[PDB]
C-alpha cells in the first residue's frame, strides 16, 4: 500500500499509537507487508505494542498472516513473552497450532524461550502438545533439552 | 611480487567490488577487455598488485566472486567491466541466504565454502609472493556476513602467515532491509575481531549522513553510497598500488597502524566529498572533519593511537608536511601521547578520476567505540526480546553463541575505553 | 702546548697536541637461539590452529541432518 | 694489500652505499664501468681486464632497491653475486629481520662475504651501512653482526647507523628496531658511526637551501662525511690508516663505541663565488653543533678522544694554530683520565663532489671525530620513545609472532639504561 503502507509498518514497529491510527483512516493497508512478510501485525507482537494489536485487528488486520519464514503473528508474541498479546491473538481467532517453515507452532516457541504462562494459555486454548518440529522435537522434547523442569511437569500431563 | 587476492561476497560484497574494480581499471588505464590504453608508466608498475598477466599484453583482475543468490552472477557480468573477470572465479550457489548469517555460516554458506578455497588456492598458488587477502562484504545481511566470516577463518587456518583485510559494510535503520542486521553483525564483528589484520569499517549511517547532509541527496540509491565506498576503497589502496615508499604492502600498514591485535578497525575518511580545486590546508582540515568520515563516530569523543594520510595529485608537499604538523600540534590531545609520531603521511602524484587533488584519511580511532556501542544496544534491544531468533536456532546456531558475539564486542567497547583513559606515565 | 706522534705520510702528515696530562665456535648458540624462535612461532601458530580446528567441530555439529 | 670489505644491509645501507661508491670512482678516478685512465687498493679489487671492482656486499630482503643498481649508471662497476635480494621484506620488523626471514638468506650472504674474503691476502675487516629502524636494517644487519664476529674473530668491524629521524621516517616501531638493534650489535662493534637524519636533513635545509631533501640529497651529503672518514684508508695517511686505529683512537671504554662526526664547510654550489674558508674558520665550524650528524649539546658532555681530519689545501702550522685559538675561546672539557690533545690527519687531495650537485666544491675541507658523552643525549631520545610505548606493550604482539620472546625486549631496554649509566660515570 505504497508510501501509508511502509509507514503504517514503522508506527506499528516504534509503537506510534495515535500515528498507526491516523493511517488506517487514510486507508493504509492493514496486511501490508515488509521485506521478510511481515505485516504490521507481526511488528506489534514481536515488540510487545498491546494497543496496536488491537486497533490492527478492529481494522480487519488478519490474525493468521504469515511472514516468509511461516512464523504468523502468534509464533512472534509466543517467542518474545507477550502473555497479554497472546491472550488477545487467541481471543480474536489465532491459530494456536501454526506451523512455519521449520515445523515451529506457538507452542514450541514459548517452551523454549522459557514461557511458562504463555505454555499455560496456548495449552488452554487446544495447542498440540504432540506436534513435532522439522528436527523431530516436540514441546516437551524442548523443555528437557534445555533443563527446563517446572515447564516438563507443566506439559507432561497431556503429553 | 607482492599479490593481493581479492575476494567479493554476497550482494554488498560483489556491487561495491565490482565498482572497486571499475574505479581502480581506470586509473591503471585497462579497459573491460583487460587491455591498457593510458599515458603513464607509472599506472603498469605495480599493476601485478591486483591484476594477473594474461595472453596477448592483456590484464585481469586477482578476484574471485562469491554469492549463495544466482541473480549475483548476471549483475556483475553485465557490468561495465563485467566481461574483465575470470569466468572459473564466479563461485556461485543457488538457493540464496534470505538476510540470515546462520545460513551462510552453517547451512548454504557451508555447502559451498569448498568450492570458493579451490578457487582461493588456484589464484595463491599462482603468486610469485603473496602479500595476503581483500575481502569486501557486508555485515548486515546472510551471504557477505555468514559465509564471508565463515570464508575468512577458512582462509586463516590454511594461510596463517598472510594479511587478512577487509572492507565491512556495517548495516543502519537509515539504510536497512531488515531488523535482524543487528544480529548479523554482531555475528560477524565477533569473527573479525578474532581472525582478521586490518578491517576498514564502512558504516552505512555515515554513507547516509554524507550523501544526505554534505550532497542534500533526499533518496540516495546503493549507487550514491558506493560512490563514497569506491572512492575511500582507491584512496586507502593507494600506496599498495602505485609507486610508493611508504606503505608498500599490507603487512607494514598492519605492524604500524594495529597497536593491539584486537584493536583493528579503522575509520575511513575522504576529502573533497563530491558526487557523480582545494587547497592543501582545505584537503586536511576536511580530512581530520567528523563530517567527512566513513564511520558514524566523532573523533572528537575519543584519541587516535594511529593516522594515516594520503595526499594524491600534484602538490607542494612542503605544504603538506607543514599542514600535517599544524594538526597534531594545535590538536594534541586528540593523538594518545605514547605513541610517538603516530601520524604518517604519504604523496601520490596520481590523482583520483574527476579530481586534480585528494586526501583520504585512514584512523585508528578509540572513537570508533561508537559505532559498536550503536549495533550492540539495538543487538540488545532485539536479543532481550528473542526476536526472530528461531531463524538462527533453526539453522543449528545455540543462544549463547549469541551471548558470547555480544560479551565479546562489549569488551572491544570497554578495550576502546581503557586506551582512550590511558596517561603516558 | 706540545706536539708528539709527527707520522710523515705519501699523501698526508699526522701528530698529536698534547695541552694537558690526565690528572687520574659461538655459531652452534646462534643456531639454538634460531631454533627456539623457530620452535616458538610454529607453537604459536598451531595454537591458532586448533582453535579453528575447534571451530570447525561446532560447525559440523550443525549439517547433522 | 690490507683490504677492507664493505657491507650494505637494507634500503638506507644500499642507497647510502651507492651515493659512497659514486664519490669513491670520481676519487679514485674509476669509470662507472670499473676501468681508469694503488692506494685505492684497500677498497677495490682489480681484475685482468684492469676493471676496478669494489669490495662491496649489497644486501635485502625484497629486491626493488638493489635491482635500480642492478640496472642503473653503476650495474657494470658491481659483479652479480655481491648484489643478494630476498622476496619478501622485514615489513619494519626487527624480529622478521633477525629470525623469521633473515634466518633463509644468512647463509647465501656469508657465503658471497667469504668469496670477498678469499680474494684478500690481508683482510682489516668491515664497513657495515644499515637503518636503525628497518626490520632488515636492524634484524638482518644484528644476525649479520652474530655471525661475522664467530667466522672472522679477529676481524675489526665498524658501523655507519641511520638514526631515525619523524622528519625522514617510514615507522611507529622504528623507536623498537633502534634499540633491538643496538642491544644485540654492542658486543659485536668495534666503532659505530651514528648519522641522525634530522642532522642531515637540517643541514641540506639551512646551508643547501633546499626545502624538501629527497633521499638523493641527503645521501650525498652523508656519502662526502662518510668518505671524509674513510679517506685515510683509501690514500695511506698518518692516522686512521687501518680499522684496528679507529678504536685505539677514539674508543678507550669498549661500550661507549659511538664518536661524534662534525663536517665542514657544507656550501650550496648555486651560490655567488665567495672568499674560501680557511683553515681556522672550518676548524672553529668543527665545535658549531648545528654541523654534527647527531643532534645534542657537547657543553653538557665531556670529551674521551678527539681526532681532526682536514683534506685539500691545508698548512700543519695553520691547523696548529686554529687548535691553539679552540683551547682559548671555547670551554672543551675533557675527562680526567685523558690525554686532553687534539689527533690531526691532513689528506692533500682537493675535496672531491658529484657534478652536478647540490654541494659545492670547497679549497678546504674537516671533519672532527670526537668521542663525547653529549652523544647519550641521542640514546634517551630513542630510550624514552621505547619507554612510552613499551609501557602500554603496543605493537610487541607483531615481534612475538615472529619468532621474538617477549623477554628481549625487556633485555635490551635493561642494556641501554646500563649504556646511559655508563656514559654517566664518565661524564663526571
Ligand atoms: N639517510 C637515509 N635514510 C634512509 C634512506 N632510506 C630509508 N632511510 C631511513 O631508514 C629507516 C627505514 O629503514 P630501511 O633500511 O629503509 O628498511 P629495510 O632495512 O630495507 O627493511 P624493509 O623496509 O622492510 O625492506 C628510516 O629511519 C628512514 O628514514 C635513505 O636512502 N637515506
Ligand atoms: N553501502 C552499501 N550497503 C549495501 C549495499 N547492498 C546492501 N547493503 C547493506 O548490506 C546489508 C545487506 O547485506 P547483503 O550483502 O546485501 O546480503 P547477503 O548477500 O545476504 O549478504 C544491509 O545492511 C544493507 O544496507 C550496497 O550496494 N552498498
Ligand atoms: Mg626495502
Amino acid at each position: 500500500g505504497s508510501d501509508l503502507g511502509k509507514k503504517l509498518l514503522e508506527a506499528a514497529r516504534a509503537g506510534q499509537d495515535d500515528e498507526v491510527r491516523i493511517l488506517m483512516a487514510n486507508g493504509a493497508d492493514v496486511n501490508a507487508w515488509d521485506t521478510s512478510g511481515l505485516t504490521p501485525l507481526h511488528l506489534a507482537a514481536t515488540f510487545g505494542h498491546l494497543e496496536i494489536v488491537e486497533v490492527l485487528l478492529k481494522h480487519g488486520a488478519d490474525v493468521n498472516a504469515t511472514d516468509l519464514r511461516g512464523d504468523t503473528p502468534l509464533h512472534l508474541a509466543a517467542e518474545v513473552g507477550h502473555l497479554e498479546i497472546v491472550e488477545v491473538l487467541l481471543k480474536h481467532g489465532a491459530d494456536v497450532n501454526a506451523h512455519d517453515t521449520f515445523g515451529y507452532t506457538p507452542l514450541h516457541l514459548a517452551a523454549l524461550f522459557g514461557h511458562l504462562e504463555i505454555v499455560e494459555v496456548l495449552l488452554k486454548n487446544g495447542a498440540d502438545v504432540n506436534a513435532q518440529d522439522k528436527f523431530g522435537k516436540t514441546a516437551f522434547d524442548i523443555s528437557i533439552d534445555n533443563g527446563n523442569e517446572d515447564l516438563a511437569e507443566i506439559l507432561q500431563k497431556l503429553n | 611480487m607482492r599479490e593481493i587476492v581479492h575476494i567479493q561476497a554476497g550482494q554488498c560484497g560483489n556491487q561495491i567490488g565490482a565498482k572497486f574494480w571499475e574505479v581502480i581499471s581506470d586509473e591503471h588505464g585497462i579497459d573491460p577487455t583487460g587491455s591498457y590504453h593510458g599515458d603513464s608508466d607509472l599506472q603498469l608498475e605495480r599493476i601485478n598488485v591486483y591484476y594477473n598477466e594474461a595472453t596477448g599484453n592483456k590484464y585481469v583482475p586477482r578476484a574471485i566472486l562469491v554469492d549463495l543468490e544466482p541473480g549475483t552472477m548476471d549483475s556483475v557480468r553485465s557490468g561495465p567491466f563485467g566481461q574483465i573477470f575470470r569466468p572459473d572465479n564466479f563461485v556461485f550457489g543457488q538457493s540464496g541466504a534470505g538476510n540470515n548469517w546462520a545460513k551462510g555460516h552453517y547451512t548454504e554458506g557451508a555447502e559451498l565454502v569448498d568450492s570458493v578455497l579451490d578457487v582461493v588456492r588456484k589464484e595463491s598458488e599462482s603468486c610469485d609472493c603473496l602479500q595476503g587477502f581483500q575481502l569486501t562484504h557486508s555485515l548486515g545481511g546472510g551471504t557477505g556476513s555468514g559465509m564471508g566470516t565463515l570464508l575468512i577463518s577458512k582462509i586463516r587456518e590454511e594461510y596463517p602467515d598472510r594479511i587478512m583485510n577487509t572492507f565491512s559494510v556495517m548495516p543502519s535503520p537509515k539504510v536497512s532491509d531488515t531488523v535482524v542486521e543487528p544480529y548479523n553483525a554482531t555475528l560477524s564483528v565477533h569473527q573479525l575481531v578474532e581472525n582478521t589484520d586490518e578491517t576498514y569499517c564502512i558504516d552505512n549511517e555515515a554513507l547516509y549522513d554524507i550523501c544526505f547532509r554534505t550532497l542534500k541527496l533526499t533518496t540516495p540509491t546503493y549507487g550514491d553510497l558506493n560512490h563514497l565506498v569506491s572512492a575511500t576503497m582507491s584512496g586507502v589502496t593507494t600506496c599498495l598500488r602505485f609507486p610508493g615508499q611508504l606503505n608498500a604492502d599490507l603487512r607494514k600498514l598492519a605492524v604500524n597502524m594495529v597497536p593491539f591485535p584486537r584493536l583493528h578497525f579503522f575509520m575511513p575518511g575522504f576529502a573533497p566529498l563530491t558526487s557523480r580545486a582545494l587547497t592543501v590546508p582545505e584537503l586536511t582540515q576536511q580530512m581530520f572533519d567528523s563530517k567527512n568520515m566513513m564511520a558514524a563516530c566523532d573523533p572528537r569523543h575519543g584519541r587516535y593511537l594511529t593516522v594515516a594520510a594520503i595526499f594524491r595529485g600534484r602538490m607542494s608537499m612542503k605544504e603538506v608536511d607543514e599542514q600535517m604538523l599544524n594538526v597534531q600540534n594545535k590538536n594534541s590531545s586528540y593523538f594518545v601521547e605514547w605513541i610517538p609520531n603516530n601520524v604518517k603521511t604519504a604523496v601520490c602524484d596520481i590523482p583520483p578520476r574527476g579530481l586534480k587533488m585528494s586526501a583520504t584519511f585512514i584512523g585508528n580511532s578509540t572513537a570508533i567505540q561508537e559505532l559498536f556501542k550503536r549495533i550492540s544496544e539495538q543487538f540488545t534491544a532485539m536479543f532481550r526480546r528473542k526476536a526472530f531468533l528461531h531463524w538462527y536456532t533453526g539453522e543449528g546456531m545455540d543462544e549463547m553463541e549469541f551471548t558470547e558475539a555480544e560479551s565479546n564486542m562489549n569488551d572491544l567497547v570497554s578495550e576502546y575505553q581503557q586506551y582512550q583513559d590511558a596517561t603516558a606515565d | 702546548m706540545e706536539v708528539i706522534e709527527l707520522n710523515k705520510a705519501t699523501s698526508g702528515q699526522s701528530w698529536e697536541v698534547i695541552l694537558k696530562p690526565p690528572s687520574f665456535p659461538s655459531l652452534e648458540e646462534i643456531q639454538k637461539k634460531l631454533e627456539a624462535a623457530e620452535e616458538r612461532r610454529k607453537a604459536h601458530f598451531a595454537a591458532m590452529l586448533e582453535r579453528l580446528q575447534e571451530k570447525d567441530k561446532h560447525a559440523e555439529e550443525v549439517r547433522k541432518n | 694489500m690490507r683490504e677492507c670489505i664493505s657491507i650494505h644491509v637494507g634500503q638506507a645501507g644500499v642507497q647510502i652505499g651507492n651515493a659512497c661508491w659514486e664519490l669513491y670512482c670520481l676519487e679514485h678516478g674509476i669509470q662507472p664501468d670499473g676501468q681508469m685512465p694503488d692506494s685505492f687498493n684497500t677498497f677495490f679489487s682489480e681484475t685482468g681486464a684492469g676493471k676496478h671492482v669494489p669490495r662491496a656486499v649489497f644486501v635485502d630482503l625484497e629486491p626493488t632497491v638493489i635491482d635500480e643498481v642492478r640496472t642503473g649508471t653503476y650495474r657494470q662497476l658491481f659483479h652479480p653475486e655481491q648484489l643478494i635480494t630476498g622476496k619478501e621484506d622485514a615489513a619494519n620488523n626487527y624480529a622478521r629481520g633477525h629470525y623469521t626471514i633473515g634466518k633463509e638468506i644468512i647463509d647465501l650472504v656469508l657465503d658471497r662475504i667469504r668469496k670477498l674474503a678469499d680474494q684478500c691476502t690481508g683482510l682489516q675487516g668491515f664497513l657495515v651501512f644499515h637503518s636503525f629502524g628497518g626490520g632488515t636494517g636492524s634484524g638482518f644487519t644484528s644476525l649479520l653482526m652474530e655471525r661475522l664476529s664467530v667466522d672472522y674473530g679477529k676481524k675489526s668491524k665498524l658501523e655507519f647507523s641511520i638514526y631515525p629521524a619523524p622528519q625522514v621516517s617510514t615507522a611507529v616501531v622504528e623507536p623498537y628496531n633502534s634499540i633491538l638493534t643496538t642491544h644485540t650489535t654492542l658486543e659485536h662493534s668495534d666503532c659505530a658511526f651514528m648519522v641522525d637524519n634530522e642532522a642531515i636533513y637540517d643541514i641540506c635545509r639551512r646551508n643547501l637551501d633546499i626545502e624538501r631533501p629527497t633521499y638523493t640529497n641527503l645521501n650525498r651529503l652523508i656519502s662526502q662525511i662518510v668518505s671524509s672518514i674513510t679517506a685515510s684508508l683509501r690514500f695511506d695517511g698518518a692516522l686512521n690508516v687501518d680499522l684496528t686505529e679507529f678504536q685505539t683512537n677514539l674508543v678507550p671504554y669498549p661500550r661507549i663505541h659511538f664518536p661524534l662526526a662534525t663536517y665542514a664547510p657544507v656550501i650550496s654550489a648555486e651560490k655567488a663565488y665567495h672568499e674560501q674558508l680557511s683553515v681556522a674558520e672550518i676548524t672553529n665550524a668543527c665545535f658549531e653543533p648545528a654541523n654534527q650528524m647527531v643532534k645534542c649539546d657537547p657543553r653538557h658532555g665531556k670529551y674521551m678522544a678527539c681526532c681532526l681530519l682536514y683534506r685539500g689545501d691545508v698548512v700543519p702550522k695553520d691547523v696548529n694554530a686554529a687548535i691553539a685559538t679552540i683551547k682559548t675561546k671555547r670551554s672543551i672539557q675533557f675527562v680526567d683520565w685523558c690525554p686532553t690533545g687534539f689527533k690531526v690527519g691532513i689528506n692533500y687531495q682537493p675535496p672531491t663532489v658529484v657534478p652536478g650537485g647540490d654541494l659545492a666544491k670547497v679549497q678546504r675541507a674537516v671533519c672532527m671525530l670526537s668521542n663525547t658523552t653529549a652523544i647519550a643525549e641521542a640514546w634517551a631520545r630513542l630510550d624514552h620513545k621505547f619507554d612510552l610505548m613499551y609501557a602500554k606493550r603496543a605493537f610487541v604482539h607483531w615481534y612475538v609472532g615472529e619468532g621474538m620472546e617477549e623477554g628481549e625486549f625487556s633485555e635490551a631496554r635493561e642494556d641501554m639504561a646500563a649504556l646511559e649509566k655508563d656514559y654517566e660515570e664518565v661524564g663526571v
